[PDB]
RNA sequence: CCGCCGCAGGUGCAGAUCUUGGUGGUAGUAGCAAAUAUUCAAACGAGAACUUUGAAGGCCGAAGUGGAGAAGGGUUCCAUG
RNA sequence: CAUGUUGGAACAAUGUAGGUAAGGGAAGUCGGCAAGCCGGAUCCGUAACUUCGGGAUAAGGAUUGGCUCUAAGGGCUGGCAG
RNA sequence: CUGCUUCUGGGUCGGGGUUUCGUACGUAGCAGAGCAGCUGCUGCGAUCUAUUGAAAGUCAGCCCUCGACACAAGGGUUUGU
């Protein structure tokens, strides 16, 4: 009926956002009469209110792209926006030398 | 007699034609509800969540042109609406809609 | 603010306890003329002075 | 409460872009068009486009629609109805 | 977070906010207003004038993807090895 | 402006025709700048060639179906010289 209290509490116990708290939609009535955190810690252990995993942001194609950059691909004249100095400055070279 | 299950393919592409990019997927849900009402004559249509995901699979603007739908007239369960029977509109995954007729499946 | 003075916090404390409705046994009295509490003070509408 | 005889006056309204209050026609009209977006089932319930939950699709995109404060507010906090 | 105090159905005129237009090309107009062109980087090249600092990214050109190599630029242990 | 049974009519889906774009995915190859790894076989490789005028969309206001599939003699409000 209303579960706004027990998505806020659960989030504050799981140490995630309420973006990630999974209140069991079929076991609605068992969550709604928790009304406190000690009662929610039971409903974590009993597998009703569950921490959803992180939405996957894979940088697999990033790694795959950067391995082309190490070879010197995607690094032609049409992929240089900033100046020769801005990209790899002369003072930093003269320091190296 | 009344508790019937029948397969259909719905050309959504010609039920969705001309309607704005932010109202193609929402529109498409209404001409699967209008379609369900037309064939299996129940003003009560209840459409499956898997069929929703299939319409919203390509986002809001891009919608699958043809969709395959098992349409099932069932008896309406207790706390009866004035509608005595309802339609459950379930998704059927299909690789190609080529040479697919409207199949009268049996229970 | 959060940072208050004891004189201001006392001022606010009084204006809370004045901001309650009438008791419903007051209108059953003999020389009764009070319908509601006319001096009820909402925090969006009237801003308490200061 | 009033007739007659005197007495007295803050004594007669259509107007003053009069004053105060009330109500019209316009009119069920103008309008409810800034910042991309909702959708499906379910729950509670007399009642659901809007609540809640779940699933989906999106947005803010770390100079944020995020997490905290100072001024100011002053109970707006929290629960339950 | 739930589209910024509402939804649904249409897709008329007139708007408001974006576009695109054959051929011409400012003939429009008070006036190129608005729009459009140009635009990043690399390699050439750069006039008058100048208070010699500038002008200057003047102007004007060429190039730019993807792939696959080649060479060059270094640490570290005992003109060379690891 | 039309349609709603001549045992037939519209609808829907399928197939044709039309037409738009330009040759799909997979797979194969002594095709491919090469490079790596094994003593000519084996990886990586944009791309190319064949399959393949292929694949995809095509009335929603395109054309013809006679092929599946239901559905279609119903409801509502009125009207007399």
């Amino acid at each position: 009926s209303m579960l706004r209290l027990q998505k806020r509490l659960a989030s504050s116990v799981l140490r995630c956002g309420k973006k990630k708290v999974w209140l069991d939609p079929n076991e609605t009535n068992e969550i709604a009469n928790a009304n406190s955190c000690q009662q929610i810690r039971k409903l974590i252990k009993d597998g009703l209110i569950i921490r959803k995993p992180v939405t996957v942001h894979s940088r697999a194609r990033c790694q795959k792209n950067t391995l082309a950059r190490r070879k010197g691909r995607h690094m032609g004249i049409g992929k240089r926006k900033g100046t020769a100095n801005a990209r790899m400055p002369e003072k930093v070279k003269w320091m190296r030398r | 007699n009344e508790v019937v299950t029948r397969e259909y393919t719905i050309n959504i592409h010609k039920r969705i034609h001309g309607v704005g990019f932010k109202k193609r997927a929402p529109r498409a849900l209404k001409e699967i509800r209008k379609f369900a009402m037309k064939e299996m004559g129940t003003p009560d249509v209840r459409i499956d969540t898997r069929l929703n995901k299939a319409v919203w699979a390509k986002g809001i603007r891009n919608v699958p042109y043809r969709i395959r739908v098992r349409l099932s007239r069932k008896r309406n369960e207790d706390e009866d609406s004035p509608n005595k029977l309802y339609t459950l509109v379930t998704y059927v995954p299909v690789t190609t809609f080529k040479n697919l007729q409207t199949v009268n499946v049996d229970e | 603010s959060s940072h208050k003075t004891f004189r201001i916090k006392r001022f606010l404390a009084k204006k809370q306890k004045q901001n309650r409705p009438i008791p419903q046994w007051i209108w059953m009295k003999t020389g009764n003329k009070i319908r509601y509490n006319s001096k009820r003070r909402h925090w969006r509408r009237t801003k308490l002075g200061l």
